[PDB]
């Protein structure tokens, strides 16, 4: 145990640190999701009607 | 200080409302009616319009024929419209041909034949009349403007009806219509020129006098519109000028905000690149638009119905590959109603209204015009003095605080015909509706 901290010392504080970026990309994830859909929608939702001329 | 209009009601409830004009030789006599394709549902849509044809088909006294000699002898004309909410008949004669003229619009509205015979016949000139709007661009762009802002909702219906309907009118729906709507409450006899509203008075208890009451009598102008931001792209790679027209939902006849939104439809204003005046006009996008040769032509509209409206613009323009600008450059001068506006432009505009409101009023048909949309949509002729007071109150706040809630950021309805491959998609349009920087 004392050797891998010997080897990592950042150890403890790169794992609350990558906790802290997980929950917040996740929740951006999600909202850029959300955000894109919305733009998207007028695109999805188009319909047409043709008549030939 | 024009002629205070008169106006009398009948025993039935038909109005009938006068302005006299000793000067003039002629009179415009009518029936303005407080009903229109709005009233029909999926199913009768079009039976208004269709009405409006067989008018003018032959009475139970008067044929056909007979009808159009009548007329021809009287020297003067008859004319009709069916709009959303309006149905007009009216008569343009000499002074002392009104009596005629009263007698045969009276014949027309109650005592129409509506005979099979001719209901067939019309049948195939309606049939032709939808596939000849197609030219006319403006009606064109502004009949999808409505169906898609009031989408599958009665204001959002043609007047013509679909080809379906027109097949399938029979007399009997006909008459059905007529006898629902045509009511003595809903209608307005009005003269304008001269006429003695005492003498008009006279022919309407001889005439009108036998008019059907509605059950429920409502005042007049009485109406829930759903407005959706939408559009509807025609493109048309062969045409030369692109038409778009770009609203927001506007403002009923009765909102406290009607003359605000016509304030702030002056400041945009109207520009017509044939017009001599028009590179000098003082609207912000008026100088854009000539000075960068981006249109043809733009005409600001403030439509009003009596529960909703449509506000907006209408552009025609060659210049295809500047179409984004065009549009960019009229979704900014729109912003700046809420967030730059000040008393200067304000106070600019009510001076070009207090006029402009006057001077439309310039024929005995546009007289009758205004006193009959007014009485059927307000319930009453408002007085240039009153108008003068209204136009008088807007603010350049009041200006700031409709634009505000009424245009900035808010869902517009888009229609476009033409080469409009220059149009950019719904967002980047509405994205226009507001300011970043601000
Ligand atoms: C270079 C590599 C880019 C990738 C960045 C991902 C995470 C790196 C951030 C550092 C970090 O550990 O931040 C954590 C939170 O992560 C986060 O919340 C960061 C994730 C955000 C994702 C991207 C958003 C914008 C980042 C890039 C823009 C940079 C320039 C623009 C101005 C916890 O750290 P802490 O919360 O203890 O920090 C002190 C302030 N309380």
């Amino acid at each position: 145990a004392f050797l891998t901290w010997a080897a990592e010392p950042e150890h403890d504080e790169r794992k609350k640190l990558g906790l802290k970026a997980i929950i917040v990309i996740s929740a951006m994830l999600g909202l850029s999701v959300y955000i894109k859909k919305f733009k998207w929608s007028p695109i999805k939702n188009r319909k047409f009607i043709y008549n030939p001329p | 200080v024009s002629p205070k209009t008169r106006t009398s009601n009948l025993k039935n409830g038909l109005t009938i409302a006068s302005e006299s004009n000793p000067l003039v030789q002629t009179a415009t006599v009518g029936v303005w009616i407080d009903a229109g394709s709005r009233n029909e549902n999926a199913y009768n849509n079009g039976t208004a319009h269709f009405f409006e044809h067989l008018a003018f088909k032959g009475t139970d006294k008067r044929s056909q024929h007979q009808l159009e000699l009548d007329i021809e002898n009287m020297g003067g004309h008859l004319n009709a419209y069916t709009s959303r909410e309006s149905t007009v008949y009216y008569a343009k004669s000499f002074k002392d041909d009104v009596p005629k003229s009263v007698e045969i619009l009276a014949d027309i509205l109650q005592h129409s034949k509506l005979a099979e015979s001719a209901i067939d016949r019309e049948r195939e000139v309606i049939t032709r009349e939808l596939e000849e709007v197609n030219k006319q661009y403006e009606e064109v762009v502004f009949d999808h403007l409505h169906a898609t802002a009031f989408m599958n909702q009665p204001l959002g219906r043609t007047i013509l009806g679909p080809r379906e309907n027109i097949q399938t009118i029979t007399n009997t729906e006909l008459r059905k219509f007529i006898t629902e709507n045509y009511t003595a409450d809903r209608m307005v006899l009005v003269g304008a020129g001269a006429v003695d509203h005492d003498a008009l008075v006279e022919l309407a208890e001889k005439y009108f006098s036998h008019l059907p009451s509605s059950q429920s009598p409502v005042p007049l102008g009485t109406p829930i519109p759903n407005f959706v931001g939408s559009e509807v792209r025609l493109r048309d790679d062969t045409m030369p000028v692109a038409h778009i027209a770009i609203a927001v939902e506007g403002v009923s006849w009765t909102s406290e905000d009607y003359y605000t939104a016509l304030v702030a439809q002056a400041i945009i204003g109207n520009y017509d690149r044939a017009v001599g005046t028009s590179r000098h006009q003082g609207s912000r996008l008026s100088n854009i638009v000539s000075e960068n040769n981006l249109a043809n032509s733009f005409q600001s509209f403030s439509t009003s119905y009596s529960d909703t409206g449509l506000w907006g613009i209408y552009l025609t323009s060659e210049n295809t590959t500047q179409i984004d600008d065009l549009v960019h450059f009229t979704l900014k001068e729109w912003n700046r109603l809420s967030t730059s506006v000040s008393n200067l432009q304000v106070e600019r505009a009510k001076s070009q209204l207090k006029a402009g409101l006057l001077l439309s009023l310039d024929g005995t048909t546009y007289v009758a015009e205004d006193i009959g949309r007014q009485l059927t949509t307000l319930g009453r002729r408002v007085t240039p003095a009153e108008v003068e007071a209204k136009l008088e109150a807007v603010t350049e706040h009041d200006v700031r605080a409709w634009a505000q809630k009424t245009l900035y950021d808010k869902d517009i309805a888009l229609v476009g015909l033409g080469p409009i491959e220059g149009l950019y998609d719904y967002n980047r349009i509405r994205n226009d509706m507001s300011m970043m920087r601000w």
